[PDB]
RNA sequence: AAGCGUUUACUUUGAAAAAAUUAGAGUGUUCAAAGCAGGCCGCCUGGAUACCGCAGCUAGGAAUAAUGGAAUAGGACCGCG
RNA sequence: UACCUGGUUGAUCCUGCCAGUAGCAUAUGCUUGUCUCAAAGAUUAAGCCAUGCAUGUCUAAGUACGCACGGCCGGUACAGUGAAACUGCGAAUGGCUCAUUAAAUCAGUUAUGGUUCCUUUGGUCGCUCGUACUUGGAUAACUGUGGUAAUUCUAGAGCUAAUACAUGCCGACGGGCGCUGACCCCCUUCGCGGGGGGGAUGCGUGCAUUUAUCAGUGGUGACUCUAGAUAACCUCGGGCCGAUCGCACGCCCGGCGGCGACGACCCAUUCGAACGUCUGCCCUAUCAACUUUCGAUGGUAGUCGCCGUGCCUACCAUGGUGACCACGGGUGACGGGGAAUCAGGGUUCGAUUCCGGAGAGGGAGCCUGAGAAACGGCUACCACAUCCAAGGAAGGCAGCAGGCG
RNA sequence: CCUCUGGCAUGUUGGAACAAUGUAGGUAAGGGAAGUCGGCAAGCCGGAUCCGUAACUUCGGGAUAAGGAUUGGCUCUAAGG
């Protein structure tokens, strides 16, 4: 069983384990299980434990500290690339992405990039002036309309009061009768 | 769990109904907010519908309105002094709706002397130095202090909520429901209403 | 008079606190050509449940009971009375429901045994699902 | 049921679809929209059932998404889309264009129509709306919430739309006199004047009406939709007219009719 | 034309009333129990109608059976102050 | 098809039952050549279940650096299929069963003016007046060490994206509208005064939310409706005002652009749901009084809930139902559309393919979600039961097959 | 049971030890009448408030039946003139 940060025995308890717990991976939506974690305290009832080294001493260990695993994956985000090879805001990203060498027997050599997300393309400039024009032709139809209705709503208006005024004008007749 | 049911309980002739079902979740009953006065602290509760609720628990400020002169503010509350619900919502000091609290009168007073320029509270003898009160109420122009002449006319006050100006806290009744909405939001009580509950509240001292 | 419970009894909406220098009552009519009584406009009362004076509407049903207990307060317990046909039999019952109707405090004068309109609302209680809406005296009982 | 159901069963489908007995278990259930369950007609069943330019559900399918059938004026891809009352359903390769009108009897019928009819319909307004700026919201029954209407149209009336701007051009007062379809109940599908409106206070209100032949009938207003001012109406006809001639003269005119062709 | 008109019960009509079932219309599943199809040298068509107790809604009838009015005139009607 | 016959007597006429007669189911016996349809572990045991299956899902349009395949035209990212994995949606439908439940469920009828509603469809999405040529940092798949007798168990180390989760602006946009108003100017008076215009500065100024005040565009039979004005608020467990995606690719003189996808406040609409209104059900009195401060019936004021309401709490009132059968008990009781028998009457059945309900061994509690008190979801307790190294882990066929009883 | 007024010097002796056996109080783990003629003796229960109370019966009782819960201090609130 997982030793589990933060329960603060030497031994084993059971917890309800939720999404975004250690030591448990909820399978349906929302879903808590009972699993049965190791305190943080460690003793010797221990079958494997895991050890970081963050201070380098002095003796280069054949085990850890002479060979050097390179990292799988380049960064992706322009943003992260932007980061990584110091560019400024003008220049360009896509000649600092890392790409890849591919070799295996039988085969091409090749070289492989990834798709560079959330840099400032034409159809990206595109769609932001889309959306732009789609608001200011809403406030155009939207004047357009009201316009239409304040002149149909004044017909209608001239209209009404023509006709109350004429029997403004039969009660007139009434009362001199 | 907690429920609101009407199948849990006799019926008009005083038989047992047998239930039919299991507790639904749509009959769903919630611990009470029991808001207290502190420092705010409220809570969201996901609601049938996939709407929110604001629980407060602590709350200091609330919105009390002014009505025969139109203006609220957001006011500190201090206290609670009556609740016809129960006298423990009084003891220990719970917000609710229709509860009766004191709130200092600081902001009605600013906005009073800045509308009328008259002096309101003010036991007489003192007079404060810092000349705000002073450039509030004098540096009028020629043209617009009959403008403010013709408003003094109608900034007389009633007694009893001269008294409560002078002692700087005033009694206010909480509309908004506070476990429900978040808010406490109220208004000042006056007139008959108010010597009601002056009554009441001396009839509690005795 | 009014004033005998804990809270101040007032209308919503109405304001009652303008400045000077009556009280405005507020009423409605309910509809359906039921004419709104003179009490209930001249009255000093309030009342949450009346259907004049009150935050309810008469809505779908329109039944009309006989006046039998007048013991609970603002409301009353009328006696319906019908026929129920069972068709082996070519014959009739005399059934009866009881239902509790609350009874705004504008019609005054009312004793048991006198037919009664009322009209179905919102659920104002438990049991209680109507409004008096016209109250008719019995045979002669002018007295 | 502990949510929404989303399955229909043949035997308990509305019978104007006239699904049969024997083939299905299950009846296409209708997707929500514009329409009623009851009162639409689906899209599988308008094409598969009736028309049968489709067999099964597939090639429904099929022709439903090559982007072909355009119903009011706008192409839906789903299979079970509700078409309802008054809808154009518009297919351009065919360059055929159907209008939704009930015929003389309950079901709806394959009517025929040209594209200069088939550039408007017409719907009965539901509920006049005041949005949030004071601005006039006029309801359809297939929820065309339009706003900035004419003032003079008001809660039972009917409108015409032009579908291309989606927008009002005429409209006809719901008044006696004018022409009405009864779109619900067991009149559905006659035709005739409005003779006579019987209003209740609390409850439903009902009208008269007096058809092309004489014989009027009742019916409440909800299944009642005015088609054009005074004898003559905005849309072209089904066969039949809108009359429900009895059994007996639906006998004897289809005897005559084997008769006279032989 | 709109509104009001002792109240019911009863009777009549109209609405509203899921289909499948029952009665039942059409229709050579080779007949039938069935099914909603089919028929003509592309066209012509059907997939009706009835019943749906009780209760509630509507509009006519007033015979039968209840129910009321004016009797310490707090009665109508016409007006008056 | 509105039907009778034998039987008490030595014989008769009767009341009268027993028995014959005819269907419709359930089992069973004996028999069974053709063909069309067709019920089927309901009755006792809603008793127990080995095994297998029964719910997953990718588009041009959220994320693709697994060479897992693949094109060469590269050097100004990303051809295109694409396992996996993250994200979104479904998994609350369907299927089965009848144990519960007797004004309950359910049927007809109404109401929501007393509420919630994913999706669909239609509206709205420069309305506010105060780094945007695109912001942040995680994480899975991948790689590499492992642990455990064992599971759809997972730890530690490295990388790496978003339509996952956060942050957050420019534009429109120059002013209108209110308040504030220094000051300016005109007329008139002996003059104060009176009467009238113009206006520096500052504050606020959208929709939703909450509260209070005023007036009475569009409604309804009827609002405390809808809409308008004012005054403040706008929840840090934060309500909106797009930091997205794909096809074709153009036009001004770098800026404007077409067609769609996805996402969201609010409003209608749809599928509903849930509480209500009125009327309706089998037997039993060897069940005649029941309910009631341990809510029973109301009133008031609140809490909770989506809303109305004793739903709950506090304070008062002493009510509420019953011979018109309440209350209690039984049921070999799910209700109903219907089925069988039938002259007219009725009588019995309805576990069962349609509608509604209830339930997944028994009860209870709950996360997520629009919708679950969900069980082919969790959390316990009881009963039953599987594996084990004895420390632990996993279960729910009243789904389809099938097995036991 | 403790104290005030009033009374007394522990009841016909004092001192030093603290052994057995006593007389008179107590206490006991685990069991709980196996002891004994026999639950002898000791022990349990116990007041009050709020509930709840059976067989039987002379209808009066049984009945404080049996069986439960609560109880202190303090700070308040309500009601009873
Ligand atoms: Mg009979
Ligand atoms: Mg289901
Ligand atoms: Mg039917
Ligand atoms: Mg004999
Ligand atoms: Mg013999
Ligand atoms: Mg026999
Ligand atoms: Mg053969
Ligand atoms: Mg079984
Ligand atoms: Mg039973
Ligand atoms: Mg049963
Ligand atoms: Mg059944
Ligand atoms: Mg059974
Ligand atoms: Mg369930
Ligand atoms: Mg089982
Ligand atoms: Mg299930
Ligand atoms: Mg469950
Ligand atoms: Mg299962
Ligand atoms: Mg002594
Ligand atoms: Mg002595
Ligand atoms: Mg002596
Ligand atoms: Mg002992
Ligand atoms: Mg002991
Ligand atoms: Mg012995
Ligand atoms: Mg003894
Ligand atoms: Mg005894």
């Amino acid at each position: 069983f997982p030793m589990k940060q933060g329960v603060l025995t030497h031994g084993r308890v059971r917890l309800l384990l939720s999404k975004g717990h250690s030591c448990y991976r909820p399978r349906r939506t929302g879903e808590r299980k009972r699993k049965s974690v190791r305190g943080c305290i460690v003793d010797a009832n221990l079958s494997v434990l895991n050890l970081v080294i963050v201070k380098k001493g002095e003796k280069d260990i054949p085990g850890l500290t002479d060979t050097t695993v390179p990292r799988r994956l380049g960064p992706k985000r322009a943003s992260r690339i932007r980061k990584l090879f110091n560019l400024s805001k003008e220049d360009d990203v896509r000649q600092y992405v890392v790409r890849k060498p591919l070799n295996k027997e039988g085969k091409k050599p090749r070289t492989k990039a990834p798709k560079i997300q959330r840099l400032v393309t034409p159809r990206v400039l595109q769609h932001k002036r889309r959306r732009i024009a789609l608001k200011k032709q809403r406030t155009k139809k939207n004047k357009e309309e009201a316009a239409e209705y304040a002149k149909l709503l004044a017909k209608r208006m001239k209209e009404a009061k023509e006709k109350r005024q004429e029997q403004i004008a039969k009660r007139r007749r009434l009362s001199s009768l | 769990g907690i429920s609101r049911d009407n199948w849990h309980k006799r019926r008009k002739t005083g038989g047992k109904r047998k239930p039919y079902h299991k507790k639904r979740k749509y009959e769903l009953g919630r611990p009470a907010a029991n808001t207290k006065i502190g420092p705010r602290r409220i809570h969201t509760v996901r609601v049938r519908g996939g709407n929110k609720k604001y629980r407060a628990l602590r709350l200091d400020v609330g919105n009390f309105s002014w009505g025969s002169e139109c203006c609220t503010r957001k006011t500190r509350i201090i206290d609670v002094v009556y609740n016809a619900s129960n006298n423990e919502l009084v003891r220990t000091k719970t917000l609710v709706k229709n509860c009766i609290v004191l709130i200092d009168s600081t902001p009605y007073r600013q906005w009073y002397e800045s509308h009328y320029a008259l002096p309101l509270g003010r036991k007489k003898g003192a007079k404060l130095t810092p000349e705000e009160e002073e450039i509030l109420n004098k540096k009028r122009s020629k043209k617009i202090q009959k403008k403010y002449d013709e408003r003094k006319k109608n900034a007389k006050i009633s007694s009893l909520l001269e008294e409560q100006f002078q002692q700087g806290k005033l009694l206010a009744c909480i509309a908004s429901r506070p476990g429900q909405c978040g808010r406490a939001d109220g208004y000042v009580l006056e007139g008959k209403e108010l010597e009601f509950y002056l009554r009441k509240i001396k009839a509690r001292k005795g | 008079d009014i004033q005998t419970e804990r809270a101040y009894q007032k209308q919503p909406t109405i304001f009652q606190n303008k400045k000077r220098v009556k009280l405005p009552r507020y009423y409605k009519n309910i509809g359906l050509g039921f004419k709104t009584p003179k009490e209930a406009i001249e009255g000093t009362y309030i009342d949450k449940k009346c259907p004049f004076t009150g935050n309810v509407s008469i809505r779908g049903r329109i039944l009309s009971g006989v006046v039998t207990k007048m013991k609970m307060q603002r409301t009353i317990v009328i006696r319906r009375d019908y026929l129920h046909y069972i068709r082996k039999y070519n014959r009739f019952e005399k059934r009866h429901k009881n239902m509790s109707v609350h009874l705004s405090p504008c019609f005054r004068d009312v004793q048991i045994g006198d037919i009664v309109t009322v009209g179905e609302c919102r659920p104002l209680s438990k049991t209680v699902r109507f409004n008096v809406l016209k109250v008719t005296k019995a045979a002669g009982t002018k007295k | 049921a502990r949510g929404p159901k989303k399955h229909l069963k043949r035997v308990a489908a509305p019978k104007h679809w006239m699904l049969d007995k024997l083939t299905g278990v299950f009846a296409p259930r209708p997707s929500t929209g514009p329409h009623k369950l009851r009162e639409c007609l689906p899209l599988i069943i308008f094409l598969r059932n009736r028309l049968k330019y489709a067999l099964t559900g597939d090639e429904v399918k099929k022709i439903c998404m090559q982007r072909f059938i355009k119903i009011d004026g706008k192409v839906r891809t789903d299979i079970t889309y509700p078409a309802g009352f008054m809808d154009v359903i518009s297919i351009d390769k065919t360059g055929e264009n159907f209008r939704l009108i009930y015929d003389t009897k309950g079901r709806f019928a394959v009517h025929r129509i040209t594209p200069e009819e088939a550039k408007y319909k017409l719907c009965k307004v539901r509920k006049i709306f005041v949005g949030t700026k004071g601005i006039p919201h006029l309801v359809t029954h297939d929820a065309r919430t339009i706003r900035y209407p004419d003032p003079l149209i008001k809660v039972n009336d009917t409108i015409q739309i032009d579908l291309e701007t989606g927008k009002i051009t005429d409209f006809i007062k719901f008044d006696t006199g004018n022409l009405c379809m009864v779109t619900g109940g067991a009149n559905l599908g006659r035709i005739g004047v409005i003779t006579n409106r019987e209003r209740h206070p609390g409850s439903f209100d009902v009208v008269h009406v007096k058809d092309a032949n004489g014989n009027s009938f009742a019916t409440r207003l909800s299944n009642i939709f005015v088609i054009g001012k005074g004898n003559k109406p905005w849309i072209s006809l089904p066969r039949g007219k809108g009359i429900r001639l009895t059994i007996a003269e639906e006998r004897d005119k289809r005897l005559a009719a084997k008769q006279s062709s032989g």
